[PDB]
C-alpha cells in the first residue's frame, strides 16, 4: 500500500515529466498542499511550472533508471 | 453486526471519529471566515 | 557521529562546483583537514555555521524545517 | 569508632568503599551522629558558625590583598571609564608565548585577569583611593578572621559553653538583633558615609590620622540638638559636579532628591547616608518590643496564643506555635532561608535599576554578572528554604502538641492546596506555550500581522502611576492636579520624574507584548517549582501509597517494586526534582534580562521588541547571534583573550553531559560490571600481589542521584557564565 | 625571587601531594 | 530435639568443567558455603554460577560462595526435582555450621518448637512519631 | 544488618516466608488468627533487603516490614 501511494503521487501530484526533460535544473517534487490556513507557502518553486515540496527519497532517479517516461506507467 | 456496533464505540475509534468530525468543522469555519483576530459582530 | 563525519567530509573534500577551466570550489572551503581535529572546530565550523539555513527559513518554503527543528528540540 | 568516620559506628563497620563516601556526606548532620545530645548539637552549631565567619573574612581579605598587590586600582581611579580593572596575575607554566601576549592587558607587565565582581567601583564609591588603603583593610580582615577563630575555639571548652536554654531565649535575641545588629550597624554606616565617603567625593582625604580634626558639616552637631535638622540639606551638590573633585561640590550631608548623579549615573551619596540614618532610627526604636529582665515588654507566646478569630474559622489559631518554633531548628532555618531568599532577589532587582556605585552603570559586563549571580543564589536559597520545611515535618513535628491550630489545619487540606497549585500551573503552561507556538507558526508562514500580541496594560498603568509619560494614561504622579503629585512636588518628585522619564537608564524600561509573554512564563516557573516543593513538604509524613513514610527518614531510595513501584517517593526526592525546575526558571529570568539589556545597550531596542514574541526569535537572534566571538576565541588561525572562555564554554557542555550518565543509568548494571572487574584483577599475575582494603562497589542510589544533579548544575552554571561574560565583554557594549 | 614562581607550584603540586597521602593513611587506619 | 546431621567430607562432587564464577579470596579469608543432597540418579542441572553440571547418583557436595546461591540451588532442586538438601557455612578456621533447614522442618510449615523474634503486637499505624525518640538511640519500630 | 518486623495484623498466609531468598523468616504457632500462625524473623543477619517479602503480603497496610540499616558483607551480596 505504501508503494502504491508513492507511484500514485509520482503520477498525479508531481513534476516528474519536466524533470525528465531537464534533470540538472528541476529539483523533484511529489507532494502538494491545500491552501487552508496560509500553509500554501509550503508549495515552493521547484521548477518546471510547478509548486510543491521537494522530495529526497530519490524516486525520480529510480524511475529514470527503470525506463519510465510517462505518467501512465506510474 | 451488533458486535460491529459495539466495536465502533470502543475508545480509540470513538475518539478518532469525534476528532475527525471536529477537525472538518473547524477547517470549514476557517475556510469561510479567515484570519479572525476579533469578534466583529456585536 | 558517523553521519556527522560523513556530512562534513563530503562537503569539505568531495562536493562542490567545477569551472570550465577546471578549478573545483567545494561547498565548505575544505576546512575538514584542519578544523575537525579539535572539539571547538566541530562546534564552530560545523554546527553553528551550518544551522544558519534552518534558523533562517521562516517565510520561505523551507519553513516547515524551521518548525520541526524547534519541535524536535522540545 | 576505631575507624573513619568516628561519628557513625554503622558506617565504620562497612567493609566496602561506601564507608568513605557516606562518611564525608554526613559530617555536618549533627542530629544523626552517635551519642548526640541537645547541648552537643547546639554547641557544635555555634562553633561552626564561628568557623564560617572566619572563612568569609579571610576571603574578602584575599580579594583586597590581591588587587592591591597585582592590581590596577591606582590607574583606574584616574579614569574609571577608560581602563579595565585587574583581578590578579596569571602564572601558568603550560602557557605558550602567544597566549602570554594575549592576556597581557590593562597596562600590566604580564598576563592578568580582568575583574567583574565590581569591587573597584564599590571601594571607589566608599572612599578607598590608593593601594595603602587596600593593604590596610586586608590586614584588618586577617585580624578579624583570627579573632573569629579564637572565639570559635573558646566556646567549645567547659567553663565557656552556654546551655541549651540560653540558646532558647528568643525575646532577648530579637531585642539585641533588632536594635543592636541592624540598628547600630546602620547608624555606624551612616557615620562612615558622612565622615569619609561624602568628603571623599568632594576632594578631601579624611583618614584615621586626621578625622578628629575635620568637620563633616560647617556647623557640626549644632543643628542636631537645637532641632532644626533642615540646615543639613541647605546646599546640595550642584548638577554639574565631577565625582572625586571640588568642582561643583556642595556641603550638604543628608538629602532627599530622588534622581541620579548626572556624571556617574548613580545614586547620590547624601541620599544613601540619610536613608541609612532613617532606617537605623526605625530599627533602634523597634528593637524595644519584647520582654526581658526589666519587667516591661511583650511575651511572644502570649501574642501568639491570643490571636484566634471568634467564629472558629482558623480553629485554635496560633495556640502552641511558640514551642513548635522554639524547639525545632529546622523550622527556624526554613524561615531564615525563605526570608533571605526573597530579599536576595530583591537585591538583584534593585541593584540594576537603582545603581549605588559610581561608574558601575557604564560597566555593562559587571551589571550582567552581578544580576545573574544574585538571582541564581536566590533560587538555590529558595529550594533550601522549602527543603528544611520537609525535614522539620519529618523530624521535629509533634501532632498532639499542635492540635487544631494553623499548622495541623495546613496538613488537613493538603489535597486542596496541591490540586489548586496544579490547576494554576496547568493553566499557565497551556496558554503560554500555546501563544508562543501560535506566534511561531504565524511567522513561519510569513504573516506576522496574524500574531496574538496581548499588551501588558496593567504594568503600563502602574508605570504611569509612577510618573511615566509613554502610554498617556495620566494617573497618579502622571496627572496634573492629583494630591499624590501635589504633596511631593517639592522634595523628591523632581528628581524622580526626571530619572523615570529618561530612556537610557534601567529605571522602569518600556514594555510591550514580549514582556507580557515572558512574564507569564516566569509565573509558570514559580508556580510549578512551588507545587513540587510544597507537595514534597506536605506529603513527607506519609501518603496513601506509603502511610508510614515518617518512620524512614528524610531521604531513602524507595520502598521496593511492590504496590506498583515506589521510585523517588522520599521528600528528598521531591527536592531533587525541584532543583531542575528552579534552574529552568532562573534560566528564563536571566535570559529575559540579558537579551533586553543587550539590545538596549546597542540602541537597537526594536530588535528585542520584534524578535521576542516567538521562540525562533530567541533561538536565532539571541543564542546563535551572540555566540560568534566566544566560539572564535581560538581557531586554526590563532587565539585571542577570549580563549579561556571558549575553553570554559566547552567544559560546561562536557560536565553537564556527564551528569546525564548518573541520571539515566542506574545502579545494578554498574555493580555487575564491577564484580567482573574484581575477578579480572584478582586473576592477573604481578598485579594480584596488590590488594585493595575496601571492596569496590557501585555508588548508592541516592548517592547517584546527588552526583548526577551536581554535575548537571555545575555544567549549567559554567556554560552560562562563560557565554554571558564573553558575549558582553566582546562587545563591551 | 619571583613570588608566584614558588607559591603556585607548591600549592598546586606538593600541598595536594602531602594532603592526599595524609588523608589516605588516615582514612584506611583501623584504631 | 533434632540433632542436625554432620558434614561428611569425602562426599563426591558433581561433574563440572570449571568456570570463572566459583570461589574467590573471600572464601580463603572470610567464609564460604557447602550444600549437600541425594540425587537418585545421575542427571544434568544448571549451575547457579555458570553452565551445566552432572550430579552423581548418591550424595552430592558442592561448595559455593553465598547463602543465596545455596538457597536458589536448593529451591531448584526441591521443586523441579524431588530432592532433600541441606547447607552449611564453613569458616577459614575449619569450623562447620549447619544452616538450613534449621530445626529439621521447612520454614513455611509451622513447627511447635519455635519462638517469636521481631514481633510487635499492634498495627503498623501505631508507631510513635520520630519526635518521641529523638536524642535517644532507639527507633520508633524498635517497640 | 537490616531490621524486619512482624505486626499483629498478620493473617498467617505464609506468603512472605515462601518468597525470602535467604531464609530469614519462619512460621511459628499463635492464637490470634484463624490460621493459628504468625511470621517471625529469626535470622536477620542474612537479610539482603530485597523487600520480596513485602510485595507478597496481602494485608492493608503491610504486616511485614523491612527497615534498611547498617551494611555488612552478607547484606551487600558480595561474592568477593
Ligand atoms: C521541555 C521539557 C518539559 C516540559 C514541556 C514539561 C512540562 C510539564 N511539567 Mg516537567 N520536568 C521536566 C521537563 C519538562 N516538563 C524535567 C527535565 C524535569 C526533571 C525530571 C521535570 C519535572 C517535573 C515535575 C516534578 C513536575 C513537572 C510538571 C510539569 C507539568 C506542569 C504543568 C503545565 O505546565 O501544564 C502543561 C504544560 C505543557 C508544556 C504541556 C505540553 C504538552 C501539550 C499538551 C502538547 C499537546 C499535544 C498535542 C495535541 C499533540 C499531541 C501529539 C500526539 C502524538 C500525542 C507540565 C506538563 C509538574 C506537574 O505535573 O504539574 C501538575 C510536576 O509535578 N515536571
Ligand atoms: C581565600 C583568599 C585567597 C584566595 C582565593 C587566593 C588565591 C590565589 N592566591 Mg593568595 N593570598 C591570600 C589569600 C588568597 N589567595 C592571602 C590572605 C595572602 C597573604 C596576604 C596571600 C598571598 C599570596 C601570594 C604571595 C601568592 C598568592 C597566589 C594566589 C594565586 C595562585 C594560587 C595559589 O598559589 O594559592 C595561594 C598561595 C598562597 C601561599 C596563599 C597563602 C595564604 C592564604 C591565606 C592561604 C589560605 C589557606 C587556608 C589554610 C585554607 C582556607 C580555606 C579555603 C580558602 C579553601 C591564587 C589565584 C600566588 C599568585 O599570585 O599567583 C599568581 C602568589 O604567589 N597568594
Ligand atoms: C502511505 C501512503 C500514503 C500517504 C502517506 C498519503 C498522503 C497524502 N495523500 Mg494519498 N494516496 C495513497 C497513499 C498515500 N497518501 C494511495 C495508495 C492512493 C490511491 C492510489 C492515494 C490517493 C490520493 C489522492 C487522490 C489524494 C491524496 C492526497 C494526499 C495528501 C492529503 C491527505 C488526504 O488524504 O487528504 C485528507 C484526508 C482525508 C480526507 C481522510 C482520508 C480518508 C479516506 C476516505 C481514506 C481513508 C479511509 C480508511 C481506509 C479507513 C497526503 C499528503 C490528496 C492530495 O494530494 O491533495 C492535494 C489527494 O487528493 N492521496
Ligand atoms: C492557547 C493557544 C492558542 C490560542 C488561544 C489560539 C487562538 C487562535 N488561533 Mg491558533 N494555534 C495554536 C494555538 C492557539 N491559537 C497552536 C499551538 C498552533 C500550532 C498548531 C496554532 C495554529 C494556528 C493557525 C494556523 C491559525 C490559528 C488561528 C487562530 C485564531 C483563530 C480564530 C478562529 O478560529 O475563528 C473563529 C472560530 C470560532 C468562532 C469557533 C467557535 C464556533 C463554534 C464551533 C460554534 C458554537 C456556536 C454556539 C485564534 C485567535 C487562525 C488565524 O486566523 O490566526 C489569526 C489560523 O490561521 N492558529
Ligand atoms: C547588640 C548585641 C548583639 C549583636 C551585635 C549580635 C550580633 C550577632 N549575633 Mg548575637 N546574640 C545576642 C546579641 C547580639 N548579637 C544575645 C543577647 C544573644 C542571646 C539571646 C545572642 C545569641 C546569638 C546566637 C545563638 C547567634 C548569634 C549570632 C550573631 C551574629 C549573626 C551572624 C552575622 O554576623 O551575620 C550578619 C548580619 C548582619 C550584618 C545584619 C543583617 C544584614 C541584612 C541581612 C542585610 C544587609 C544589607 C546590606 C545591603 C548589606 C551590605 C552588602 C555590602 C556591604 C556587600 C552577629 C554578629 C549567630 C552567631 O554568632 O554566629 C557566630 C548565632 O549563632 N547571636
Ligand atoms: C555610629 C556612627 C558615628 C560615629 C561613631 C561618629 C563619631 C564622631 N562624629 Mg559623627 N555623624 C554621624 C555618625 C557617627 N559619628 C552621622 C550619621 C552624622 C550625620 C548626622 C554625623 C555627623 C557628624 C558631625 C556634623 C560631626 C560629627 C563629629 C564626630 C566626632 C565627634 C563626635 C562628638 O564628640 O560629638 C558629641 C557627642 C555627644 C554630644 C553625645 C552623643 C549622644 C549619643 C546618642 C549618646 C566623632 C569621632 C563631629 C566632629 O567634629 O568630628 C571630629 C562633627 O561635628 N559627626
Ligand atoms: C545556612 C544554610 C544551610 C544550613 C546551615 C544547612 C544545614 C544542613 N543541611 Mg541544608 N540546604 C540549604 C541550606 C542550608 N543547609 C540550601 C540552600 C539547600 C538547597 C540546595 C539545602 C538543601 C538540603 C538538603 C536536600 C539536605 C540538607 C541537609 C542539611 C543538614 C546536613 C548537611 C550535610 O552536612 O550534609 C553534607 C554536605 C554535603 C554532602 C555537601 C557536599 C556536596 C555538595 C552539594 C557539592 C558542592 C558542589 C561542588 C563541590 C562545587 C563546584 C565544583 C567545582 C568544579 C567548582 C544540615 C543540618 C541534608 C540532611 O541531612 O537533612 C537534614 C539534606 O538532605 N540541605
Ligand atoms: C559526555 C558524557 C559522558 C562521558 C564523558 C562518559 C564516559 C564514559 N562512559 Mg558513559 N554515558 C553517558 C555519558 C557519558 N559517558 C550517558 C548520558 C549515558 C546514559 C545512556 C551513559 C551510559 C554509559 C554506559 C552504560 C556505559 C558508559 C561507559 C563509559 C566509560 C567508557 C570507557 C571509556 O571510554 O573510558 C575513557 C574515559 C573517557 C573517554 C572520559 C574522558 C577522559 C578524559 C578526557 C581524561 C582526562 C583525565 C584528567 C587529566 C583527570 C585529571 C583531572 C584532575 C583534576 C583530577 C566512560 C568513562 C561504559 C563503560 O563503563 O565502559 C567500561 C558503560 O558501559 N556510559
Ligand atoms: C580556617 C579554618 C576553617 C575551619 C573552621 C571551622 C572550625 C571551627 C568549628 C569546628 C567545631 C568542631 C566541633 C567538634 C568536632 C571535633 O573536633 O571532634 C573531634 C572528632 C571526633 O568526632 P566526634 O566523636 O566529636 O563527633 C561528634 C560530631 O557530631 C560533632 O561534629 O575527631 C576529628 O577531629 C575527626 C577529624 C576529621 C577531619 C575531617 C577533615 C575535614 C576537612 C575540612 C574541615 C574544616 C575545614 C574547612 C575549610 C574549608
Ligand atoms: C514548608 C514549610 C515551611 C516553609 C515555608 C516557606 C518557604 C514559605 C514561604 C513563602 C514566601 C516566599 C512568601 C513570600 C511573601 C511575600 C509577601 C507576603 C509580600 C508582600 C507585600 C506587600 C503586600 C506589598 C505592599 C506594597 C508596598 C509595601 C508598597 C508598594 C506597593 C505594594 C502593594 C507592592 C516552614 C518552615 C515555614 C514551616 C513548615 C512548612
Ligand atoms: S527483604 Fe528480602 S531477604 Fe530480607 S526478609 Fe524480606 S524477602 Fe527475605
Ligand atoms: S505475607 Fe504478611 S500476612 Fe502473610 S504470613 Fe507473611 S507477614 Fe503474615
Ligand atoms: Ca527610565
Amino acid at each position: 500500500l505504501w508503494l502504491s501511494g508513492m507511484y500514485f503521487h509520482g503520477a498525479r501530484f508531481s513534476n516528474y515529466e519536466a524533470w525528465l526533460n531537464d534533470p540538472t535544473h528541476i529539483r523533484p517534487s511529489a507532494q502538494v498542499v491545500w491552501p487552508i490556513v496560509g500553509q500554501e507557502i509550503l508549495n515552493g518553486d521547484v521548477g518546471g511550472g510547478f509548486r510543491g515540496i521537494q522530495i529526497t527519497s530519490g524516486f525520480f532517479q529510480i524511475w529514470r533508471a527503470s525506463g519510465i517516461t510517462s505518467e501512465l506507467q506510474l | 453486526m451488533r458486535d460491529l456496533k459495539t466495536y465502533l464505540s470502543v475508545a480509540p475509534v470513538a475518539s478518532t471519529l469525534w476528532f475527525a468530525a471536529l477537525a472538518g468543522l473547524l477547517i470549514e469555519i476557517n475556510r469561510f471566515f479567515p484570519d479572525a483576530l476579533t469578534f466583529p459582530f456585536f | 557521529v558517523v553521519i556527522f563525519h560523513f556530512s562534513w567530509k563530503m562537503q569539505s573534500d568531495v562536493w562542490g562546483s567545477i569551472n570550465d577551466q577546471g578549478v573545483v570550489t567545494h561547498i565548505t572551503g575544505g576546512n575538514f583537514a584542519q578544523s575537525s581535529i579539535t572539539i571547538n572546530g566541530w562546534l564552530r565550523d560545523f554546527l553553528w555555521a551550518q544551522a544558519s539555513q534552518v534558523i533562517q527559513s521562516y517565510g520561505s518554503s523551507l519553513s516547515a524545517y524551521g518548525l520541526f527543528f524547534l519541535g524536535a528540540h522540545f | 569508632a576505631l575507624r573513619f568516620p568516628r561519628f557513625s559506628q554503622g558506617l565504620a563497620q562497612d567493609p566496602t568503599t561506601r564507608r568513605i563516601w557516606f562518611g564525608i556526606a554526613t559530617a555536618h548532620d549533627f542530629e544523626s551522629h552517635d551519642d548526640i545530645t541537645e547541648g552537643r548539637l547546639y554547641q557544635n552549631i555555634f562553633a561552626s558558625h564561628f568557623g564560617q565567619l572566619a572563612i568569609i573574612f579571610l576571603w574578602t581579605s584575599g580579594n583586597l590583598f590581591h588587587v592591591a598587590w597585582q592590581g590596577n586600582f591606582e590607574a583606574w581611579v584616574q579614569d574609571p571609564l577608560h581602563v579595565r580593572p585587574i583581578a590578579h596575575a596569571i602564572w601558568d607554566p603550560h602557557f605558550g608565548q602567544p597566549a602570554v601576549e594575549a592576556f597581557t592587558r590593562g597596562g600590566a607587565l604580564g598576563p592578568v585577569n580582568i575583574a567583574y565582581s565590581g569591587v573597584y567601583q564599590w571601594w571607589y564609591t566608599i572612599g578607598l583611593r590608593t593601594n595603602e588603603d587596600l593593604y590596610t583593610g586586608a590586614i584588618f580582615l586577617l585580624f578579624l578572621s583570627f579573632i573569629s577563630l579564637l572565639a570559635g575555639w573558646l566556646h567549645l571548652q567547659p567553663k565557656w559553653k552556654p546551655s541549651v536554654s540560653w540558646f532558647k531565649n528568643a525575646e532577648s535575641r530579637l531585642n539585641h538583633h533588632l536594635s543592636g545588629l541592624f540598628g547600630v550597624s546602620s547608624l555606624a554606616w551612616a557615620g562612615h558615609l558622612v565622615h569619609v565617603a561624602i568628603p571623599g567625593s568632594r576632594g578631601e582625604y579624611v583618614r584615621w590620622n586626621n578625622f578628629l580634626s575635620v568637620l563633616p558639616h560647617p556647623q557640626g552637631l549644632g543643628p542636631l540638638f537645637t532641632g532644626q535638622w533642615n540646615l543639613y540639606a541647605q546646599n546640595p551638590d550642584s548638577s554639574n559636579h565631577l565625582f572625586s573633585t571640588s568642582q561643583g561640590a556642595g556641603t550638604a550631608i543628608l538629602t532627599l532628591l530622588g534622581g541620579f548623579h548626572p556624571q556617574t549615573q548613580s545614586l547620590w551619596l547624601t541620599d544613601m547616608a540619610h536613608h541609612h540614618l532613617a532606617i537605623a532610627i526605625l530599627f533602634l526604636i523597634g528593637g524595644h518590643m519584647y520582654r526581658t529582665n526589666f519587667g516591661i515588654g511583650h511575651s511572644i507566646k502570649y501574642i501568639l496564643e491570643a490571636h484566634i478569630p471568634p467564629g472558629g474559622r482558623l480553629g485554635r489559631g496560633h495556640k502552641g506555635l511558640y514551642d513548635t518554633i522554639n524547639n525545632s531548628i529546622h523550622f527556624q532555618l526554613g524561615l531564615a532561608l525563605a526570608s533571605l531568599g526573597v530579599i536576595t532577589s530583591l537585591v538583584a532587582q534593585h541593584m540594576y535599576s537603582l545603581p549605588a556605585y559610581a561608574f558601575i552603570a557604564q560597566d555593562f559586563t559587571t551589571q550582567a554578572a552581578l544580576y545573574t549571580h544574585h538571582q541564581y543564589i536566590a533560587g538555590f536559597i529558595m529550594t533550601g528554604a522549602f527543603a528544611h520545611g520537609a525535614i522539620f515535618f519529618i523530624r521535629d513535628y509533634n501532632p498532639e502538641q499542635n492540635a487544631d491550630n494553623v499548622l495541623a489545619r495546613m496538613l488537613e487540606h493538603k489535597e486542596a492546596i496541591i490540586s489548586h497549585l496544579s490547576w494554576a500551573s496547568l493553566f499557565l503552561g497551556f496558554h503560554t506555550l500555546g501563544l508562543y507556538v501560535h506566534n511561531d507558526v504565524m511567522l513561519a508562514f510569513g504573516t506576522p500581522e496574524k500574531q496574538i500580541l496581548i499588551e501588558p496594560i496593567f504594568a503600563q498603568w502602574i508605570q504611569s502611576a509612577h510618573g511615566k509619560t509613554s502610554y498617556g494614561f495620566d494617573v497618579l504622579l502622571s496627572s496634573t492636579n492629583s494630591p499624590a503629585l501635589n504633596a511631593g512636588r517639592s522634595i523628591w518628585l523632581p528628581g524622580w520624574l526626571n530619572a523615570i522619564n529618561e530612556n537610557s537608564n534601567s529605571l522602569f524600561l518600556t514594555i510591550g507584548p514580549g514582556d507580557f509573554l515572558v512574564h507569564h512564563a516566569i509565573a509558570l516557573g514559580l508556580h510549578t517549582t512551588t507545587l513540587i516543593l510544597v507537595k514534597g513538604a506536605l506529603d513527607a509524613r506519609g501518603s496513601k501509597l506509603m502511610p508510614d513514610k515518617k518512620d524512614f527518614g528524610y531521604s531513602f531510595p524507595c520502598d521496593g517494586p511492590g504496590r506498583g513501584g515506589t521510585c523517588d517517593i522520599s521528600a528528598w526526592d521531591a527536592f531533587y526534582l525541584a532543583v531542575f525546575w528552579m534552574l529552568n526558571t532562573i534560566g528564563w529570568v536571566t535570559f529575559y534580562w540579558h537579551w533586553k539589556h543587550i539590545t538596549l545597550w546597542q540602541g537597537n531596542v526594536s530588535q528585542f521588541n520584534e524578535s521576542s514574541t516567538y521562540l525562533m526569535g530567541w533561538l536565532r537572534d539571541y543564542l546563535w547571534l551572540n555566540s560568534s566571538q566566544l566560539i572564535n576565541g581560538y581557531n586554526p588561525f590563532g587565539m585571542n583573550s577570549l580563549s579561556v572562555w571558549a575553553w570554559m564554554f566547552l567544559f560546561g557542555h562536557l560536565v553537564w553531559a556527564t551528569g546525564f550518565m548518573f541520571l539515566i543509568s542506574w545502579r545494578g548494571y554498574w555493580q555487575e560490571l564491577i564484580e567482573t572487574l574484581a575477578w579480572a584483577h584478582e586473576r592477573t599475575p604481578l598485579a594480584n600481589l596488590i590488594r585493595w582494603r575496601d571492596k569496590p562497589v557501585a555508588l548508592s542510589i541516592v548517592q547517584a542521584r546527588l552526583v548526577g544533579l551536581v554535575h548537571f548544575s555545575v555544567g549549567y552554571i559554567f556554560t552560562y557564565a562563560a557565554f554571558l561574560i564573553a558575549s558582553t565583554s566582546g562587545k563591551f557594549g | 625571587i619571583n613570588l608566584p614562581s614558588l607559591f603556585v607550584p607548591l600549592v598546586g603540586l606538593l600541598f595536594p601531594a602531602v594532603a592526599m597521602a595524609s588523608l589516605f593513611l588516615h582514612v584506611e587506619k583501623r584504631l | 530435639g533434632f540433632t542436625p546431621p554432620e558434614l561428611d567430607p569425602n562426599t563426591p562432587s558433581p561433574i563440572f568443567g570449571g568456570s570463572t564464577g566459583g570461589l574467590l579470596r573471600k572464601a580463603q579469608v572470610e567464609e564460604f558455603y557447602v550444600i549437600t543432597w541425594e540425587s537418585p540418579k545421575e542427571q544434568i542441572f544448571e549451575m547457579p554460577t555458570g553452565g551445566a553440571a552432572i550430579m552423581r547418583e548418591g550424595p552430592n557436595l558442592l561448595k559455593l560462595a553465598r547463602k543465596e546461591q545455596c538457597l536458589a540451588l536448593g529451591t531448584r532442586l526441591r521443586s523441579k526435582y524431588k530432592i532433600k538438601y541441606q547447607f552449611y557455612r564453613v569458616f577459614p578456621s575449619g569450623e562447620v555450621q549447619y544452616l538450613h533447614p534449621k530445626d529439621g522442618v521447612y520454614p513455611e510449615k509451622v513447627n511447635p518448637g519455635r519462638q517469636g523474634v521481631g514481633v510487635n503486637f499492634r498495627s503498623i499505624g501505631k508507631n510513635v512519631s520520630p519526635i518521641e525518640v529523638k536524642f535517644t538511640g532507639k527507633q520508633p519500630y524498635d517497640l | 544488618s537490616h531490621s524486619v518486623k512482624i505486626y499483629d495484623t498478620c493473617i498467617g498466609c505464609t506468603q512472605c516466608v515462601r518468597a525470602c531468598p535467604t531464609d530469614v523468616l519462619e512460621m511459628i504457632p499463635w492464637g490470634g488468627c484463624k490460621a493459628k500462625q504468625i511470621a517471625s524473623a529469626p535470622r536477620t543477619e542474612d537479610c539482603v533487603g530485597c523487600k520480596r517479602c513485602e510485595s507478597a503480603c496481602p494485608t492493608d497496610f503491610l504486616s511485614v516490614r523491612v527497615y534498611l540499616w547498617h551494611e555488612t558483607t552478607r547484606s551487600m551480596g558480595l561474592a568477593y
